[PDB]
């Protein structure tokens, strides 16, 4: 284990140089055919750097003219026999104090190198580079590339370097009409992919993929994977990070909640919602919707789920998890103590239907839904 | 130590 604060130091944050080489005397490698950064490239590294900021306390302030640097970036263009090379593709060497330490090194023949801000290899490239000279072993969807860190990639970073928490505090959304301000985690468009593993360090947040049409599975777990716009486990929630909201496509979708009170919206197409623990808000949105309920301290009279546009005949509430300690039974306006009975009642003044469960064992009744309309009992999967 | 990209 290295990093730039020492062998086998943790946690230790770290103010760092970079600088991108106008010239240099020899290449720590032996290749040749020196070449400076372009104005593209420049910019592109700059993104990738405050990607590792971002998540991890760093701070990067680049120098110019003779003076040393931590991190540096230069071209190359042939091998140590001075013949073209436009087979590699970049290297970088670990932090410490010997000859080269924290530099990096791209292949200026290759055209994703020239041109990182639209061939997404080159961003990805500067990206791993840059996560080895700060000491990572093993930095690292359609054909595409995600340009910033990982899960394993934070959770590794973080480890040396201690985790940035003044990151993105606000209320912040990821996805289509996003705040962040970064590109990884901004889609324009529906033909925008989108690759990342989201580090947030507070407020209520917001998964946006709006914008697909693709049947998407959202998880708001942390350290788990989403499959977005079309993609597999493209999206990722990185250790230590509390997603609240979600919002899903045209598609029919699966978003899943976390133990932290939830929005979930299912947009156009048949979804599946499932809130989990905590007192979540619930949009089915148009189609033929299901809001799952896996066991009764999903949804407890002191943090009840609303759902809040519930379409009788035509939505779903599941409870056929409930069945496996006795399957549940349909009372209409009175329990019988009996337990595994289900009422919906009918709140004309408010015109909102509370879903009760009395639950097998419980004194009291413990469970509710508060539903934003009327529901009838073969809107009840039991 | 040097780490190369693919
Ligand atoms: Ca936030
Ligand atoms: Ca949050
Ligand atoms: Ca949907
Ligand atoms: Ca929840
Ligand atoms: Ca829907
Ligand atoms: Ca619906
Ligand atoms: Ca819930
Ligand atoms: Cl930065
Ligand atoms: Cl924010």
């Amino acid at each position: 284990n290295v990093s730039w604060n020492g062998t086998n130091v943790f946690g230790k944050s770290a103010n760092l140089t970079f600088k991108f080489l106008q010239s240099v005397s020899s290449i720590p490698s032996g290749d040749t055919g020196f070449v400076k950064f372009n104005a593209e490239q420049i910019e592109q590294a700059k993104l990738s750097l405050q990607s590792w900021s971002d998540v991890a306390n760093l701070t990067f302030t680049e120098v110019t003219g003779n003076k040393s640097a931590n991190i540096t970036f230069g071209n190359y263009t042939r091998d140590a026999s001075g013949n073209l090379d436009y087979g590699t593709q970049a290297y970088a060497y670990y932090p410490g104090n010997y000859q080269g330490a924290g530099s990096s090194w791209y292949n200026y023949n290759q055209s994703n190198i020239r041109n990182p801000g639209s061939e997404e290899y080159g961003r990805q490239t500067f990206t791993h580079e840059i996560g080895h000279a700060l000491g990572l072993a093993h930095p690292g969807y359609n054909g595409h590339y995600g340009g910033a860190p990982m899960i394993d990639d934070i959770a590794a970073i973080q480890r040396l370097y201690g985790a940035n928490m003044t990151t993105r505090t606000g209320d912040s959304v990821y996805g289509f009409n996003s705040n962040t301000d970064r590109d990884f985690y901004t889609a324009t468009d529906s033909s925008k992919a989108l690759i990342f593993s989201v580090w947030d360090a507070g407020g209520t947040d917001t998964f946006d993929f709006s914008g697909y049409s693709n049947n998407q599975r959202i998880n708001l777990n942390e350290g788990s994977f989403s499959d977005v716009g079309g993609l597999k486990g493209n999206v990722s929630i990185a250790h230590g990070v509390t997603i609240e909201n979600a919002i899903g496509g045209s598609g029919n979708d699966i978003l899943v909640g976390n133990s932290a009170d939830n929005i979930l919206q299912g947009g156009a197409g048949n979804d599946v919602l499932y809130g989990g623990a905590g007192a979540d808000t619930l949009y089915g949105g148009a189609g033929r919707d299901t809001f799952v309920y896996g066991s009764g301290q999903d949804s407890t009279v002191a943090a009840y789920d609303w759902i809040a546009d519930f379409q009788k005949g035509i939505d779903k509430i599941d409870l056929s998890a409930f069945r496996n300690e006795g399957q549940l039974s349909f009372v209409q306006d009175q329990f019988t103590g009996k337990g595994q009975e289900v009422m919906l009642q009918w709140d004309a003044a408010n015109s909102i239907t509370n879903l009760w469960l009395h639950e097998a064992g419980h004194s009291s009744v413990d469970f509710l839904v508060r539903i934003v309309g009327q529901a009838a009992q073969s809107d009840i999967i039991v | 130590a040097e780490a190369a990209q693919a």
